[PDB]
């Protein structure tokens, strides 16, 4: 724990063996420490290479073997016994035995391992600072531990590859969280179980009753990819049950030199023709509006708040037009070669910690926003807009180091990365906002107006929109003719299909997709073809997505709903802060998905009816 | 003969609610009360309640005595002046679609419907009748005694000076006074979930 404490285990450290998540960020580390001194070498992988490297660790100058693996070294799956699909009951897949192997591809990497585990005295796992990463250290921990069962094992801690946080992240070596990898053996667990189970179940089923629709088909369920899906075909149907209704509504219009003024029915709109048209009549028949108020209050456009991986993957589809998938690649790629922080966070407070002037002042060589940037500085310093969550673990997503050498879409998200943190650095846009009501035989109509003073944050945000609405001068006690008194008809417009941001806001709101996996989960069930992307680009559910989700929710329980995977996440996070074990978490959640499991098993008759308003008969 | 508790009813039932009722109904009316309190000879005071009690139950259209004037839906534009104790049939919001209200009436919920990645004063039509003429009625300025869940055949006052078009009453709260009661007849066929059911156009109705 303590310095003295440390250096005491250091001593008689001769070589350090130190593995990264990927090679690119082992070369990437490897490169920093050394200051471009390392040494290359090679593994028994080809595409993960040793640099070595003469460091001073804790006051013992050591020899760094900086090496890599490629995500995760093991394979969970049952025996061999249960995993041929006719060789057991779905059902026995909830109790039948898990373990965890090394696949061939793999076993180089696995075996590269242990050669150095044997020529060094200490271990650093330098894998990504998120529960994945903790999960991958624990992998590599037990392949080391098999060499050497004594093995000094340390954790480097981590939330960006600069000289800097690397350098810092050896003098504050920590041990490695086992709660936060059990959360994601316990993940992995449920999901082959409850995936296995469901997934053979239907498939067999649904291959047996309509075979020349589903042939040689995978018809497969994911704990989350099930309410992700109920979703899609939630809002597909609220569309397909609304009904449109045509509304009435007094339009008031009054022409200017450079513009027409609209005037707004206090009243807003009726659903009645003759309610609308006694109003209208008695407008027609002394038309002449008087002015009644005209007041005028400060109008203020707030700054982005913090940005965090669920409101990058939001605005990256809606402002940008890269899906979530596609951005997290990209925001991992620019946070391996140290241009952003890690992008998977929930945090959205900036850290007293952390430098923001120096951030800022980073950016100002830049030809398009730089100037900004140093308009902050003029103007005192950073003035962050802070959310209210932080994992305590990274701090938001932003721009650790200037670059202008990005291209495409990798450029386009470094960009709005940067903008966005000096957007969020920067004051509120101030404005103001007027509005002037008239009376026209005893009927109150309102125009509005806008008019900007200060755009601010959004001179180097042009993501977000403010215009100004001019209107002309009113005095309050005037009298006017109008230039048009109308009668216009209108009509309630239905909910529109799911965005892919649409849908991460409804996941986010009912607790599902947690721990930045939302993109995975609406990647699984567009790639199973359950959903399609209208040219809109919206979410439309198939004839099978739509099938399923309308088949389990006849059988009474309401499983397309969020609320168990919602309780499984939920545990998954008690787990992680020690407020829950592993143990009585795995019971719980099997014992539940196994009953729902026997439930559907029992009424497997409504899938096939369901099913059957797409696919006609079969047997 | 009970033709003379009947005036001293007539008289009472005007004056404090401005309600006019048929003779041959009143007579009938109060041989029942006298019939269903049988033990007892009841007050004037007991007796005009419980007449009242039995006309806020009563159906205007079957009562078949005229309250409103002649050719009132004749007349394109208007002004009525005095004291009218009507029925309302049937009553509806229109400043609300039929659709969103009838979903909050059925208690389903439709949060999700409404999610985005982005970042109005009430007016109920009243179907009213004096039991032979049928006009409506508009919350022209709020009436907040007025509500969507007044039981069909409830009876209310309409009273002082009234502008009217095209059979609309264009009613100000200090032109309206609800009264009560309920018509047995109308709570079948009128209630909320069945008057906007008619407005999505739900069948079987
Ligand atoms: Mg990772």
């Amino acid at each position: 724990f303590s310095r003295a404490a440390m250096e005491m285990a250091l001593r008689g450290v001769r070589k350090v063996l130190c593995v990264a998540e990927k090679n690119d960020a082992a070369k990437g580390i490897a490169d920093l420490l050394s200051n471009g001194r390392m040494r290359r070498r090679e593994g028994l992988s080809k595409f993960n290479k040793i640099y070595e490297f003469d460091y001073h660790l804790y006051g013992q100058n050591v020899t760094m073997v900086m090496t890599s693996v490629s995500g995760h070294l093991l394979a969970h799956d049952f025996q061999m016994q249960f995993r041929k699909w006719q060789s057991c009951n779905p059902l026995v897949l909830f109790e039948a035995e898990i373990e965890k192997y090394c696949p061939e591809n793999f076993v180089d990497i696995k075996k590269t391992l242990e050669r150095e585990t044997r020529q060094c005295q200490a271990l650093v796992i330098w894998t990504d600072c998120d529960r994945e990463g903790e999960n991958i250290g624990f992998e590599i921990i037990h392949v080391c531990k098999a060499v050497k069962p004594n093995l000094q094992v340390l954790r480097a801690r981590f939330s960006e590859i600069t000289p800097h946080a690397v350098r810092t992240a050896c003098e504050n070596l920590t041990e490695p969280d086992q709660r936060v990898s059990d959360a994601v053996d316990v993940r992995q667990e449920l999901d082959l179980r409850i995936g296995a189970a469901f997934t053979r179940f239907q498939t067999l089923r649904l291959q047996r009753i309509f075979p020349e629709v589903l042939a040689e088909q995978l018809i497969s369920y994911g704990s989350c990819q099930f309410p992700t899906l109920g979703f899609v075909v939630e809002r597909f149907k609220a569309i397909q049950a609304f009904v449109p209704e045509i509304f009435h509504r007094i339009k008031v219009t009054h022409d200017h030199k450079d513009g027409i003024v609209e005037f707004n029915w206090k009243r807003h709109r009726l659903f009645n023709h003759t309610a609308c048209l006694v109003l209208y009549q008695l407008c027609v028949e002394d038309p002449m509006a008087t002015v009644v108020e005209v007041r005028s209050k400060p109008k203020s456009k707030w700054r982005p708040q913090a940005l965090d991986t669920v409101e990058l993957e939001k605005l990256a589809s809606r402002k940008l037009r890269i899906n979530a998938k596609e951005t997290m690649r990209i925001a991992e790629k620019l946070y391996t070669q140290g241009y952003i922080s890690y992008p998977r966070t929930e945090t959205n407070i900036f850290p007293r910690d952390l430098n923001l002037t120096v951030l800022v002042e980073q950016q100002t060589p830049d030809p398009r926003w730089g100037a900004f940037a140093q308009s902050i500085l003029e103007r005192g310093g950073p003035t962050p807009r802070n959310g209210n969550k932080s994992d305590q673990a990274h701090p938001p997503i932003h721009p650790t180091k200037y670059t202008n050498n990005l291209q495409g879409d990798e450029q386009r998200l470094y960009e709005f990365i940067v903008r966005h943190f000096l957007a969020c650095c920067s004051q509120d846009a101030q404005g103001q906002e007027t509005t002037v009501e008239i009376d026209i035989a005893q009927e109150r109509f309102v125009a509005h107006g806008l008019m900007i003073l200060a755009r601010n944050y959004l001179d180097v945000y042009p993501y977000d929109h403010w215009s100004d609405k001019i209107l002309p001068v009113y005095e309050q006690g005037s009298h006017f003719q109008p230039s048009t008194v109308e009668m216009v008809d209108g009509e309630t417009s239905p909910p529109k299909l799911l965005t892919e941001a649409d849908l991460i806001a409804l996941m986010e709101k009912h607790g599902i997709g947690t721990d930045a996996t939302h993109a995975e989960h609406i990647e699984t069930i567009k790639a199973r073809m359950y959903v399609g992307l209208t040219p809109d680009k919206r979410f439309l559910p198939g004839h099978l997505g739509m099938g399923l989700v309308e088949g389990y929710d006849s059988m009474g329980y309401e499983m397309s709903k969020p609320d168990l995977r919602a309780e499984l996440e939920a545990d998954l996070k008690l787990i992680c802060d020690g407020k829950k074990d592993k143990f009585v978490v795995l019971r719980q959640q099997v014992q539940k998905y196994k009953q729902v499991f026997i439930e559907a098993v029992a009424k497997a008759k409504k899938l096939d009816e369901a099913l059957a308003q797409y696919f006609g008969n079969g047997t | 003969n009970v033709t003379s508790i009947a005036l001293r009813a007539e008289t009472w039932l005007l004056a404090a609610w401005h309600v006019k009722v048929p003779p041959m109904w009143l007579e009938a009316c109060i041989n029942w009360i006298q019939e269903e309190n049988n033990n007892v000879n009841l007050s004037q005071a007991q007796m005009n309640k419980q007449v009242f009690e039995q006309w806020l139950l009563t159906d205007l259209r079957d009562l078949e005595h005229p309250l409103l004037p002649d050719g009132i839906l004749e007349i394109p534009k208007g002004e009525l002046n005095g004291f009218y104790a009507l029925q309302i049939n049937s009553l509806v919001d229109v400043s609300q679609p039929a659709y969103s209200q009838i979903q909050k009436l059925r208690g389903k919920n439709t949060t999700n419907d409404l999610v985005t990645a982005e970042a109005p004063s009430r007016m109920l039509m009243l179907q009213l009748t004096d039991g032979i003429v049928q006009i409506q009625g508009m919350e022209y300025q709020p009436i907040p005694i007025l509500h969507s869940d007044l039981p069909p055949g409830t009876k209310i006052l309409i009273y002082g000076n009234i502008s009217f078009r095209l059979g609309v009453l264009l009613l100000k709260p200090e032109n309206v006074k609800v009264l009560g009661g309920e018509v047995d007849a109308l709570l079948e066929e009128y209630a909320q979930e069945k008057v906007l059911a008619r407005l999505i156009g739900e069948p079987d109705l």
